[PDB]
C-alpha cells in the first residue's frame, strides 16, 4: 500500500483568510467570531458567528463563479492556494486521469435551495429561478465547481458526513492513493454561512445564546458555563499526493498521513456515545510506532458533545497525556469545513513547531481532570499530530499526520 | 446611459467579456461563448435590465449583439 | 485483493415497490411515470414524474422516522428488503466494527429546508421550525438516518456526485472490502420527489415538457423527439459482502462486482463530454476477461446526454457493441438513487436471464446507427452486465458485474 | 375535553404511549421516554393545541405532565 503525504493546503476562515493569517492567529488564540446582524435579524437567539472576512468580488471568473454558492467560492479560493503552495502548474495537474478531487459540504446550499424556492413561488415563476440553482444547491456542489474548472480527469465525487464531511474527504483521497488508483488528490470541503442553514441548529437547542453581548467569549471549548456552539463557515483544501511522486519532483512535504480511522456508532442521532470514538482513534493509531504528540478534539462547546470526547481521551491514553486544545474556541464550528480545516491548522502546528491555546476556559469542567488541555500558545517540537472529527448520526472520522 | 451601452454591458457581465469583445455584429454563441445556460440567463437579463418580457419565439431569434439591441429599440412603447 | 460480490438487493422505485414487483415491470416494459398535479400546481413546464406508489406514514417506527426525509425513508425500506435478502439476522450486521454503511443523496431535502426557512419567517418564527430538520435536510441524511437505527459500528457516511451518487456509493464500498477494512457494507441511496427540487431543473430547460398529456411516453431515451428527462424518486440498497466471508455463511451471491470506473471530464458543467465517459468504461472493464454480454445505458432522454452516450459507448466498444436499454424510459431519472436502482435491475437481469426493452422508440436516434438497442424484452443468457450513470460537474461511474 | 384532559392528548400521541402511562406525575424523560429533541417538539405541539406562546425560561420547567397542565391552566387556555 502506496504511501500518502500533504504537500500543499490552502484555506479561507474565521481566523484567516489564508494559512499565514490562520498562522498567526493560532499563536496569538485570536478569535474569529463577530456578532452577526443578519442572524438576529432572522429572530434567532444565537448572535454570533465565525464569518469569513473577506471581499470574494472578482476573485473568480465569471463563466466558473455563476455556478457556485458561498462553500464552492470558499472550497475554490482555497484550492488556488493549495495548488500554487504545492507548486502545480496545469501541465502537471490538468487533463491527468491521475489526479483527483474530493471535497464536500454539509448541506450543500440552503440559501440557494431556500433562493429557487422563493423565485418560483414569486410573480415570475420559472423565469425568476434561472439556470443555476442546481449546482449551487446540489450536495456534490463543491466537487463539481472545482473539478470543473481545474480540468480534472480522475475521480471527482463528494463525500458528506455532517461535521466529518471534509476529514472523510481527506481519508478517501488517502485511500486512493494507497490502492494506487491516483498520485494527488485534492481533498477537502467548504460551507456557507447563512440563517437559512444556521436557524435550524438554534431550533434543536444546538446554538449558544448567553453570549451574545461578548462575541469572542461563546465558543468555550471544556469550559463549565459552555452554552453550545457557535456556527462560522469557509473552505479548506490539502494536496494529497504519493509519496514517491512527491519526493521525485521535489516537493515541499508538511506531513505522511499515517493514520486514518472511519467509525459509527449505531446509537444516538445527535449525540455521541463516545464508544465509537475509541474505536475510531484506535483504529487510526493502528501501526503508528511513535506517540501522538498534540491532539485537535473535535470539541465543539456544546454541554454533551465536550464530556463524551474528554471520555474517549482517557479510555483511548489513560496513562498517556497527549496535549490536547480545541481550536474551536477561537474558529466556531465550520461544521462540513471543519474537518479540513482543523486538519490544516493541526499540519500548521506541526510543521511550525507549536500547540495553539484552548481559549475561554474561565472554569475547566469537573471531567476534563487530568488531561493535558493547553489554554496558552506552547512551543514544542511535535512529530506526531492526530485530529478528530464527529457529525450527526453517529459518524466518527480520525486522521493521524507525522513527520516523515 | 443608451439602450446600445446598456445591452453591451449586460452582456459583457453576464459572458464574462469586456465591453470591448462586445462588438455589435457578434454572435453570442460563436463568438463570445456563450452555452446553453448562458442563453437562459441572458434572456432574463435583458428582461430585467430593460423591464420588458420578451416572448420565447422572439428570444430564439436574439443570437448576436445587434439583434439584442435591435429587439429593445423596438419595443420601448 | 479481496474480492466483493452482491448477496442482497432492496429497492423502492417508480416500477415496483420490492425486486418482485420490478421484475415484472422489467420483463413487461411497465412504465412508472404519471402525470403530478403538485408539479403542475407550482408553475411547472413538466407536468410528469416518477413517483413512488407507497403511502409511506406511519410505516417506521416513529422515534426513527422523526429524523428522517423521504429519501431517508426510501432508503431504510430497501436497507429493511436487502437484509432480509442477504439473510442476516440483527446478530450478524449491528453492532459489528466490520459492517459498514455508504449511502447518499443528490440533493439531502429541499422540501424540509425550504420548510424549515418558510416556517422561521412565518409568524411563530423559530418556535415554528422544530428540533429535526438538520437530519432531514443535511447532505448525508440518508446515511446518519439509516447507520444509527440498524447499529452500524463500521463505515459511515455519503458519497454525493449528483446523478452518479449511488454508483459511486456502491464502487466506494466495493474499495473497503478491497482494502480489507470490512466484510460487509451496505451501498446505495435515497432521492425524495417534489416540486422544491424539480422546478429547478424545469428552470434549465432538462424535463420534458411536450409529453404531459400521455405522461408514459415523455420518458424516451434514444428517441428522435425526447426532450428532456423525466424526473422520479425513490431508493434502492445492495450488500456488498467480502467473498469468503459470504461463501463461509451460505450467502444467495448474485454476482461479483468485478470492475468499478470512476473518472471526470475537466470540461462541460452540465453536458458529459463523452471522453471522460470512454475513460470510465475503460477503467471499469480493467481486468475482465469476458465480454460485456449487457449494458444498461445511463439513458435520460435529454437532446444533448443521449447522443454523448451514445457516441462513447461506439468508441469504446465499436462493431461489437453490447446488448444496449435504457431503463429509466420506464422509470424516469431518480437522480441520487439512479444508479443503485440501475444496478439492481441489471443485477435482476442477469439472475433471471433476460433484458428489458429501451421503450418509447418511435424513431432511433441517427446517433445509435449500429448499436444494438434493444426494444423488445429478450430472453438470454447473461455472464458479464456493465451499468453507467453520470452527472453534473463532469462526474462518470460505470459498475461491472458478473456471475460466479 | 377538560385543560387536563387535553394536556394529556397531546403529550401520549406526541411521545407514542397508551392513554393510561400519561399520569400527572409522570416525567417525560424519566417515564415516558422522551429525549432532548422529543421536549423541544411536545412543547411545540402544546403551543398550536392551546394558542399559546411558552417562553423559553417556563418551558424548561416543563418536564412532567402535572407541570404542563399548571402552566396550561395558569395561562388561560
Amino acid at each position: 500500500m502506496k504511501r500518502a503525504v500533504i504537500t500543499g493546503l490552502g484555506i479561507v476562515s474565521s481566523i484567516g483568510n489564508n494559512q499565514q493569517e490562520v498562522l498567526a492567529s493560532l499563536r496569538e488564540g485570536r478569535s474569529g467570531i463577530t456578532f452577526s446582524q443578519e442572524l438576529k435579524d432572522s429572530g434567532m437567539r444565537s448572535h454570533v458567528w465565525g464569518n469569513v472576512k473577506l471581499d470574494t468580488t472578482g476573485l473568480i471568473d465569471r463563466k466558473v463563479v455563476r455556478f457556485m454558492s458561498d462553500a464552492s467560492i470558499y472550497a475554490f479560493l482555497s484550492m488556488e492556494q493549495a495548488i500554487a503552495d504545492a507548486g502545480l502548474s496545469p501541465e502537471a495537474y490538468q487533463n491527468n486521469p491521475r489526479v483527483g478531487l474530493i471535497a464536500g459540504s454539509g448541506g450543500g446550499s440552503p440559501r440557494f435551495q431556500v433562493f429557487g424556492a422563493d423565485a418560483m413561488r414569486g410573480p415570475r415563476g420559472l423565469k425568476a429561478v434561472g439556470p443555476y440553482v442546481v449546482t449551487k444547491a446540489m450536495a456534490s456542489g463543491v466537487s463539481a465547481c472545482l473539478a470543473t474548472p481545474f480540468k480534472i480527469h480522475g475521480v471527482n465525487y463528494s463525500i458528506s458526513s455532517a461535521c466529518a464531511t471534509s476529514a472523510h474527504c481527506i481519508g478517501n483521497a488517502v485511500e486512493q492513493i494507497q490502492l494506487g488508483k491516483q498520485d494527488i488528490v485534492f481533498a477537502g470541503g467548504g460551507e456557507e454561512l447563512c440563517w437559512e442553514m444556521a436557524c435550524e441548529f438554534d431550533a434543536m437547542g444546538a446554538l449558544s445564546t448567553k453570549y451574545n453581548d461578548t462575541p469572542e467569549k461563546a465558543s468555550r471549548t471544556y469550559d463549565a458555563h459552555r452554552d453550545g456552539f457557535v456556527i462560522a463557515g469557509g473552505g479548506g483544501m490539502v494536496v494529497v499526493e504519493e509519496l514517491e511522486h512527491a519526493l521525485a519532483r521535489g516537493a515541499h512535504i508538511y506531513a505522511e498521513i499515517v493514520g486514518y480511522g472511519a467509525t459509527s456508532d449505531g446509537a444516538d442521532m445527535v449525540a455521541p456515545s463516545g464508544e465509537g470514538a475509541v474505536r475510531c482513534m484506535k483504529m487510526a493509531m493502528h501501526g503508528v510506532d511513535t506517540p501522538i504528540d498534540y491532539l485537535n478534539s473535535h470539541g465543539t462547546s456544546t454541554p454533551v458533545g465536550d464530556v463524551k470526547e474528554l471520555a474517549a481521551i482517557r479510555e483511548v491514553f489513560g496513562d498517556k497525556s497527549p496535549a490536547i486544545s480545541a481550536t474551536k474556541a477561537m474558529t466556531g464550528h465550520s461544521l462540513g469545513a471543519a474537518g479540513v480545516q482543523e486538519a490544516i491548522y493541526s499540519l500548521l502546528m506541526l510543521e511550525h513547531g507549536f500547540i495553539a491555546p484552548s481559549i475561554n476556559i474561565e472554569e475547566l469542567d469537573e471531567q476534563a481532570a487530568g488531561l493535558n488541555i493547553v489554554t496558552e500558545t506552547t512551543d514544542r517540537e511535535l512529530t506526531t499530530v492526530m485530529s478528530n472529527s464527529f457529525g450527526f448520526g453517529g459518524t466518527n472520522a480520525t486522521l493521524v499526520m507525522r513527520k516523515l | 446611459s443608451t439602450i446600445e451601452e446598456r445591452v453591451k454591458k449586460i452582456i459583457g457581465e453576464q459572458l464574462g467579456v469586456k465591453q470591448e469583445e462586445v462588438t455589435n455584429n457578434a454572435s453570442f454563441v460563436e463568438d463570445l461563448g456563450a452555452d446553453s445556460l448562458d442563453t437562459v440567463e441572458l434572456v432574463m437579463a435583458l428582461e430585467e435590465e430593460f423591464d420588458t418580457e420578451i416572448p420565447d419565439e422572439e428570444a430564439e431569434k436574439i443570437t448576436t449583439v445587434q439583434a439584442a439591441i435591435d429587439y429593445i429599440n423596438g419595443h420601448q412603447a
